[PDB]
RNA sequence: CCGAUAACGAACGAGACUCUGGCAUGCUAACUAGUUACGCGACCCCCGAGCGGUCGGCGUCCCCCAACUUCUUAGAGGGACAAGUGGCGUUCAGCCACCCGAGAUUGAGCAAUAACAGGUCUGUGAUGCCCUUAGAUGUCCGGGGCUGCACGCGCGCUACACUGACUGGCUCAGCGUGUGCCUACCCUACGCCGGCAGGCGCGGGUAACCCGUUGAACCCCAUUCGUGAUGGGGAUCGGGGAUUGCAAUUAUUCCCCAUGAACGAGGAAUUCCCAGUAAGUGCGGGUCAUAAGCUUGCGUUGAUUAAGUCCCUGCCCUUUGUACACACCGCC
C-alpha cells in the first residue's frame, strides 16, 4: 500500500510538511519575514509567525504536481483578488522577492534542482521527502 | 518568421489593397465605364484585371495609358519591377453591372439629360439586358430647394436574408 | 404553437404529390428521399418540410378526396 | 518659421501621430490588425476587405 | 534527394480551400506520392464591432464584421526529391501558398 | 436595542454560569452562547473549545463558519 | 437507503395534509443524496412540483444580491440547520421542514386592482403551488432578517424559524405573515 | 485469467467541461486525475461523484479500473462531468464487454434516478448583446 | 487562557497622550493612535515579541513601556526605512515615523508652509478645494452644504 | 394558412435564407492536437504482492524507430419533419399531452411601402451657397483651457457587513491579442536584485509551435474577528519610492506608511428581465507612449416568480363618430 501525496488531503498534507520543514530546521529565512506583505493585494501581514514555512512546504507541493515553474509562475499561484478599494477589483500576482527566496531556500535545502530549460523542480531525495511524509500523514489520518 | 507579418495582418493589409486600388480605378476609369478589379496574387507575381466595357479607351494610343497606370500601380505600392502585369477585359452584359449603369447615369445627368428620361432609359435597358428586376433611386435637390427622392422600380427585388447578397448589386 | 405550413411547402407538396402519387407513401423518411431526385430543393429543411407536408396530406388523401 | 521650429513639437506618439489611411482623420481610428482606417470608413470599405457580417 | 516539404494554404473561404486540399493530393496520389494527411488549422476569426452611426446620435447600435481565416497543412514526403518531381501549383485567386522544407 | 456592552474575559459570576448549565442544554453554538451569557463570542469559542478539552462537551460539526456543540448523552 | 446528507431517512416523513402531498416532493422518487441538481425544473409549468423541497429551500435561501451564485454556501447552510434542528428536536430534519411548509402556507389572500375596500377587493383562496412557494419564501425571508444583524448565525436563524414554524407559536416571521395575510382575506371576504 | 484490450474510452460534458474516463479490466478503483474519487476539491459535492457508485453497488464497479481527466469548466460544472463519465463508461464497458441483460438492468436504474447522468446537458451559455450588461438584461435606461 | 479577568487589568489606557482601549486586541487597539495602523501596530507588535492572542488591557507595564520605546524609535529596533511615515522630512531630512498630536501640528506646519509659499497646493488648502486634481463639478457638495 | 369570395393572376415584407449552439465512439485526417500501449527512468509499499500506485519526467515523423482518433481541431455528410401515438378541431388549417430522441421554440444577422425639415457640412480630396484668405477663420510653435465650483439631473462603481471582513491553504475557464508602409509603440518565459511598485541579463514567439496545461476571480477548506460606524467602508488628506514621456504642477498611472469621512438597505418615484436567464464573479478586445469606474465580448457560479391579462403604458385589425388634416401637443 504505497502512498503519494495525490492520495492524502493537500490541506493537512501540506501543513505536516511545514510542520515537518520546521522541526528539521534548515532553511535561510529572511531577516524581513516579519515585516513584508505576502503580495500587493494583501493588506496585513499574515496571521501566523513562520508563514515561510508553510510556504515553502505549498512551493515544494506545488513543484511536485508540476514542474519546470518558475518564480513569475509561482506569482501566479499565489496572487489573488485586489480589492481596489472604490474602484472594481482585479487580479494581483505574489510577491516576486518572496518566491524567489523561497525557491532559494528550496535549493539550500538541495530539494529543489533547476531544469536545463528554465525553471526549477525538484529532486528524487525531494520527492522521496514529499512521499514519506505523504505516507506518514495518510497513516495518521487512517489511525 | 520575423521579416513577414502573420497572416492576420497579412490578410488585412490583402484587403486593404484590394480597396485602395479600387477606390483608385474608380476614380481614375469613371468615364470609361468602369466595373470592377480581380486581382491574382502568386508569389512569383500578380495580376491586375481591370473589368469595363470600354477596353479600347482604357487602353490609351498603343497601351500608353494602361503602360501609365501599371506604372502607377507599380510605384505606389513599391512591387518589384516586372512583378505586376496589368490587363484590361471586357464585360459580358455590361446592363447587370450595377457599377457601370450607375456611372452611365450619373454621366447621362451630367451631360443634362432630364432625371426622369434619363432614369426610364437605364431601367429599360438592364430589363432589356435582362434581369429579375431592378431599382434605381435617385435622391437630392431635384426641382426645387427643396429635397426629393425618385424611385423606380420594376420586376422582381428581394431585400432580406442572405441570398440578396449573390443576387441583387448594389451601386 | 408556430408551426404553420406556408405557401412555398403547400404548393410543392401538392404539386409533387399530384405529379407523383404512385411512389410516394406514407413513410416520412421515404417521402424525404424521392424528394432529392424529385425535385430540386435548395435547403435540407425546406425538403423534409415538404416531406412532412406531403406525409399528412397523403393519410388525408388515402381516407379521403382531398382537392389535391 | 524656419526648420529648427516648424515641425519641431515631437509627435513620436499620442492621437496627433496618427491619421486615418483614407480620409486623414485622427478620431476613430481602427488600428486593430494595423488596419489604421478611420471608424467610418472602415464601414465603407468593410466589404471590399472581407470584414462580412455574420451575425 | 532526400526532402520532405510542407506546403500550407490559408485563405478567406472553404470551398476554393477544399478544392486545392483534394487536386493537390489527388495528383499526388496519382504521381505516387506518399501523403501526410491534410490537417486543418484552427479558424482564425477576426472580430471588429463598431457603432453603426458617423455622428453618435441614435440609439447605440454596434455593427459587427468578420473575418475567417481558414489554413491547412499537407506534408509532401518522397523517398527521391520533391522539388524537381512536382512544379505546378495550380492556384486560383483568393488563397495564399507557401512551401517549406523541414529544415524550416 | 441600543448596545450590548459584552464581556470581553470572564469573571467569577459568569465562569461558573458557564460551567455549570452550559452543558446542559442541546444546541451549544458560540452565538448561542454569547447571547445567553452577555459574552463577546471569541471569548465564547475559546471557552467552549475548553469545554472541549476538558471533555465535558460533544461536538458534532466543527466548521469554519458554523461550529456545533451539544451535550454528552445521559443515562 | 438514499439519506440526504448522509443521514435522515426520507421515509419515514409523512405530509399530514393531502392539499399538499402533490406537490411536497420528500418521498422516495425524489429521495437525493444530495440538494444540488441541475434538472431543469424552470423550463416547463408544473415542472418544480416534482423538484425536491430541500432544492426549492435550498434555491430560495440564495437571495439579496450578495448571494445569487453561492449554492454550495446554501448547501452547507442546510446542512448546518438540519443538524441543528435534529438536536433541537430529536426527530426527522425533513419532517420538520415539511410541517413547516405546511403550516407556513396561506390558505387564502387577496387580490383586485380597482377600488379596494380594505387591501384587496375580493378574496381568493391559493392554490397548492402557490402554498408551497409561498410558505418557502416566507420561511426564507424570516431566517434572512433574523440573521441579518446580529451575532446569532444564518444556519441557527433557518433552523429555529422551521421549528417555530412546525409548531406554530407567532415567534416565525412565516407564520406572522401566514396570520396578517388570514386577517386581510377574511376582512376583505 | 489475462485477457488483454478490455478497455472503453467515454466521455462526459457539462457546460464546455469534458471528462474522459478510461474504464479498463483490472482491480475495482476510481480516480481522477491520479486522485481518488472520494477525494476532491469541492467535497461539499462529495454525494455527486459518489453517487454512481452508491446507485450502482460496489460489486459491478469491483471488476473495472476507471481513470477520468478533466481539461475544461469550472467545480461543479467538472463534478457533473466526472459522474456523467464514469457512469456512461460503465454503461459502455457492460454493453460490450458482458450482456445488455446487465447493460440494461444498469442502465434503467441510472436513468429513473437521474437522466443527467448518462445524457448530457445542451445549454451552454448565450451571447451578449450590444444593449445591456449581459444576454438579456439591458441598461437602465432614463427619460428626464 | 479563557481565564477570569485578570486583577489588573485596565479597562483603558493611557498611551502618549491619547486612551486605548483596553478591551479590544492589542494589535488593534494602538489603531487608535494617531499615526499608527495595522500594518505598523503588528510589526512593532512582532518587533516587540508580545504574544498577539491578548487583549490590550492585560498587558503589563513593562511590555506596555517596550511597545512606547519601539514606536517612538523604530530605527533602532529594524523597522525598515520604508516603512515610516515622516520619510526625508522637508524641515531637517530625517526619517522618521510621527505617533501623536506631533501628526497634526506637522500637518498643520506643512499646510501653512504651502501656503505661504502660496503654491496652488496651498492656496486649495486655504479656500477647502479638492488638492489631488478631482473634479469640483459634481461631487464634494456636502462639504459645502 | 385553411377556407369563403367580383374577383383573377402576381410582387415585396413575414417565412424561406446565412452565421451560431446542442448530437453524432459513423467518414476523412493529424510531431503546431492528443489518447492508449510499450520501453527507459524517479519516488512509496516493499511485510509481498509488482500487469501495484503517481509523473504536464524522457522516448517510440529522429524515419522505420507502435498503433489509434474517444478526448482537440475542421471539413464532408447525416439528424427534426408536428414525423409517431392519444385527444380536441368544420376532423381542414392547426392546437394540447406523451413516447423515442442530443434537440420537439438556441441566439443573432439581413430585413418591405411611405416618411421625420430626427443626427451628422467636427469622418472624408462627399458637397452647393455664404464667410475668411497674409495683422488669416490656412498652417506651425509656446503657454493656458476643454477638469475650472454656492447648485440640479442622467449612465455607473464601491458599500452599509457574520449568507461577512482578514490571514493561509487547496482547486477549476473561454473568448481573444501579441514586434507595425508612413509609425518610434508587441506578448512575454527563465535567472539575479529590491519589501513593493520596478530594475538588470538571457531567450521564445509574425504564433494550435512561445507567453500557456492561459495555475483568473467568485467559490471551497482552515484562522482570527464578534453586532460597535468594528478588523465593515475607503472618501479626503500628509510624507516618500518607481514607471511613461520632450514635459506629470491643476496630483497620468503604480507602490509603501499614515487619516479613516458619509454610509446602519435608502421618500415620492422609477429601470431591466423568463433559463444557463437575472444576479454574483473575474478574464480578453477597443481606446492605449502612460493608463478603464466606460464599452464590446468571453467564460465561472447560478436562481425566485410566471406559461397569464388588457388594469396602466403602448401596438395591430375591423366597425363607428368627428367641426381634426401642421392631423388631439388638433380644433375651438
Ligand atoms: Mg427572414
Ligand atoms: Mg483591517
Amino acid at each position: 500500500p504505497g502512498v503519494t501525496v495525490k492520495d492524502v488531503n493537500q490541506q493537512e498534507f501540506v501543513r505536516a510538511l511545514a510542520a515537518f520543514l520546521k522541526k528539521s530546521g534548515k532553511l535561510k529565512v529572511p531577516e524581513w519575514v516579519d515585516t513584508v506583505k505576502l503580495a500587493k493585494h494583501k493588506e496585513l501581514a499574515p496571521y501566523d509567525e513562520n508563514w515561510f514555512y508553510t510556504r515553502a512546504a505549498s512551493t515544494a507541493r506545488h513543484l511536485y504536481l508540476r514542474g519546470g515553474a518558475g518564480v513569475g509562475s509561482m506569482t501566479k499561484i499565489y496572487g489573488g483578488r485586489q480589492r481596489n478599494g472604490v474602484m472594481p477589483s482585479h487580479f494581483s500576482r505574489g510577491s516576486k522577492s518572496v518566491a524567489r527566496r523561497v525557491l532559494q531556500a528550496l535549493e539550500g535545502l538541495k530539494m529543489v534542482e533547476k531544469d536545463q530549460d528554465g525553471g526549477r523542480k525538484l529532486t528524487p531525495q525531494g520527492q522521496r521527502d514529499l512521499d514519506r511524509i505523504a505516507g506518514q500523514v495518510a497513516a495518521a489520518n487512517k489511525k | 518568421m520575423a521579416v513577414q507579418i502573420s497572416k492576420k495582418r497579412k490578410f488585412v493589409a490583402d484587403g486593404i489593397f484590394k480597396a485602395e486600388l479600387n477606390e483608385f480605378l474608380t476614380r481614375e476609369l469613371a468615364e470609361d465605364g468602369y466595373s470592377g478589379v480581380e486581382v491574382r496574387v502568386t508569389p512569383t507575381r500578380t495580376e491586375i484585371i481591370i473589368l469595363a466595357t470600354r477596353t479600347q479607351n482604357v487602353l490609351g494610343e498603343k497601351g500608353r495609358r494602361i503602360r501609365e497606370l501599371t506604372a502607377v500601380v507599380q510605384k505606389r505600392f513599391g512591387f518589384p519591377e516586372g512583378s505586376v502585369e496589368l490587363y484590361a477585359e471586357k464585360v459580358a452584359t455590361r446592363g447587370l453591372c450595377a457599377i457601370a449603369q450607375a456611372e452611365s447615369l450619373r454621366y447621362k445627368l451630367l451631360g443634362g439629360l432630364a432625371v426622369r428620361r434619363a432614369c426610364y432609359g437605364v431601367l429599360r435597358f438592364i430589363m432589356e439586358s435582362g434581369a429579375k428586376g431592378c431599382e434605381v433611386v435617385v435622391s437630392g435637390k431635384l426641382r426645387g430647394q427643396r429635397a426629393k427622392s425618385m424611385k423606380f422600380v420594376d420586376g422582381l427585388m428581394i431585400h432580406s436574408g442572405d441570398p440578396v447578397n449573390y443576387y441583387v448589386d448594389t451601386a | 404553437m408556430g408551426r404553420v405550413r406556408t405557401k412555398t411547402v403547400k404548393k410543392a407538396a401538392r404539386v409533387i404529390i399530384e405529379k407523383y402519387y404512385t411512389r410516394l407513401g406514407n413513410d416520412f423518411h421515404t417521402n424525404k428521399r424521392v424528394c432529392e431526385e424529385i425535385a430540386i430543393i435548395p435547403s435540407k429543411k425546406l425538403r423534409n418540410k415538404i416531406a412532412g407536408y406531403v406525409t399528412h396530406l397523403m393519410k388525408r388523401i388515402q381516407r379521403g378526396p382531398v382537392r389535391g | 518659421g524656419h526648420q529648427q521650429l516648424y515641425w519641431s513639437h515631437p509627435r513620436k506618439f499620442g492621437q496627433g501621430s496618427r491619421s486615418c489611411r483614407v480620409c486623414s482623420n485622427r478620431h476613430g481610428l481602427i488600428r486593430k490588425y494595423g488596419l489604421n482606417m478611420c471608424r467610418q470608413c472602415f464601414r465603407q470599405y468593410a466589404k471590399d476587405i472581407g470584414f462580412i457580417k455574420l451575425d | 534527394a532526400i526532402h520532405r516539404i510542407r506546403i500550407t494554404l490559408t485563405s478567406r473561404n472553404v470551398k476554393s480551400l477544399e478544392k486545392v486540399c483534394a487536386d493537390l493530393i489527388r495528383g499526388a496520389k496519382e504521381k505516387n506520392l506518399k501523403v501526410k494527411g491534410p490537417v486543418r488549422m484552427p479558424t482564425k476569426t477576426l472580430r471588429i464591432t463598431t457603432r453603426k452611426t458617423p455622428c453618435g446620435e441614435g440609439s447605440k447600435t454596434w455593427d459587427r464584421f468578420q473575418m475567417r481565416i481558414h489554413k491547412r497543412l499537407i506534408d509532401l514526403h518522397s523517398p527521391s526529391e520533391i522539388v524537381k518531381q512536382i512544379t505546378s501549383i495550380s492556384i486560383e485567386p483568393g488563397v495564399e501558398v507557401e512551401v517549406t522544407i523541414a529544415d524550416a | 436595542r441600543d448596545k450590548l456592552n459584552n464581556l470581553v474575559l470572564f469573571d467569577k459570576a459568569t465562569y461558573d454560569k458557564l460551567c455549570k448549565e452550559v452543558p446542559n442544554y442541546k444546541l451549544i453554538t458560540p452565538a448561542v452562547v454569547s447571547e445567553r451569557l452577555k459574552i463577546r463570542g471569541s471569548l465564547a469559542r475559546a471557552a467552549l473549545q475548553e469545554l472541549l478539552s476538558k471533555g465535558l462537551i460533544k461536538l458534532v460539526s466543527k466548521h469554519r463558519a458554523q461550529v456545533i456543540y451539544t451535550r454528552n448523552t445521559k443515562g | 437507503d438514499i439519506k440526504l446528507f448522509g443521514k435522515w431517512s426520507t421515509d419515514d416523513v409523512q405530509i399530514n395534509d393531502i392539499s399538499l402531498q402533490d406537490y411536497i416532493a420528500v418521498k422516495e422518487k425524489y429521495a437525493k443524496y444530495l440538494p444540488h441538481s441541475a434538472g431543469r425544473y424552470a423550463a416547463k409549468r408544473f415542472r418544480k412540483a416534482q423538484c425536491p423541497i430541500v432544492e426549492r429551500l435550498t434555491n430560495s435561501m440564495m437571495m439579496h444580491g450578495r448571494n445569487n451564485g453561492k449554492k454550495l454556501m446554501t448547501v452547507r447552510i442546510v446542512k448546518h440547520a438540519f443538524e441543528i434542528i435534529h438536536l433541537l428536536t430529536g426527530e426527522n430534519p425533513l419532517q420538520v421542514l415539511v410541517n413547516a411548509i405546511i403550516n407556513s402556507g396561506p390558505r387564502e389572500d387577496s387580490t383586485r386592482i380597482g377600488r379596494a375596500g380594505t387591501v384587496r377587493r375580493q378574496a381568493v383562496d391559493v392554490s397548492p403551488l402557490r402554498r408551497v412557494n409561498q410558505a418557502i419564501w416566507l420561511l426564507c425571508t424570516g431566517a434572512r432578517e433574523a440573521a441579518f444583524r446580529n451575532i446569532k448565525t444564518i444556519a441557527e436563524c433557518l433552523a429555529d424559524e422551521l421549528i417555530n414554524a412546525a409548531k406554530g407559536s407567532s415567534n416565525s416571521y412565516a407564520i406572522k405573515k401566514k396570520d396578517e395575510l388570514e386577517r386581510v382575506a377574511k376582512s376583505n371576504r | 485469467s489475462k485477457g488483454p484490450l478490455q478497455s472503453v474510452q467515454v466521455f462526459g460534458r457539462k457546460k464546455t467541461a469534458t471528462a474522459v474516463a478510461h474504464c479498463k479490466r483490472g482491480n475495482g478503483l476510481i480516480k481522477v486525475n491520479g486522485r481518488p474519487l472520494e477525494m476532491i476539491e469541492p467535497r461539499t459535492l462529495q454525494y455527486k461523484l459518489l453517487e454512481p457508485v452508491l446507485l450502482l453497488g460496489k460489486e459491478r464497479f469491483a471488476g473495472v479500473d476507471i481513470r477520468v481527466r478533466v481539461k475544461g469548466g469550472g467545480h461543479v460544472a467538472q463534478i457533473y462531468a466526472i459522474r456523467q463519465s464514469i457512469s456512461k463508461a460503465l454503461v459502455a464497458y457492460y454493453q460490450k464487454y458482458v450482456d445488455e441483460a446487465s447493460k440494461k438492468e444498469i442502465k434503467d436504474i441510472l436513468i429513473q434516478y437521474d437522466r443527467t447522468l448518462l445524457v448530457a446537458d445542451p445549454r451552454r451559455c448565450e451571447s451578449k448583446k450590444f444593449g445591456g450588461p449581459g444576454a438579456r438584461a439591458r441598461y437602465q435606461k432614463s427619460y428626464r | 487562557m479563557s481565564l477570569v479577568i485578570p486583577e489588573k487589568f485596565q479597562h483603558i489606557l493611557r498611551v502618549l497622550n491619547t486612551n486605548i482601549d483596553g478591551r479590544r486586541k492589542i494589535a488593534f487597539a494602538i489603531t487608535a493612535i494617531k499615526g499608527v495602523g495595522r500594518r505598523y501596530a503588528h510589526v512593532v507588535l512582532r518587533k516587540a515579541d508580545i504574544d498577539l492572542t491578548k487583549r490590550a488591557g492585560e498587558l503589563t507595564e513593562d511590555e506596555v513601556e517596550r511597545v512606547i520605546t519601539i514606536m517612538q524609535n523604530p530605527r533602532q529596533y529594524k523597522i525598515p526605512d520604508w516603512f515610516l511615515n515622516r520619510q526625508k522630512d522637508v524641515k531637517d531630512g530625517k526619517y522618521s515615523q510621527v505617533l501623536a498630536n506631533g501628526l497634526d501640528n506637522k500637518l498643520r506646519e506643512d499646510l501653512e508652509r504651502l501656503k505661504k509659499i502660496r503654491a496652488h497646493r496651498g492656496l486649495r488648502h486655504f479656500w477647502g478645494l479638492r488638492v489631488r486634481g478631482q473634479h469640483t463639478k459634481t461631487t464634494g457638495r456636502r462639504g459645502r452644504t
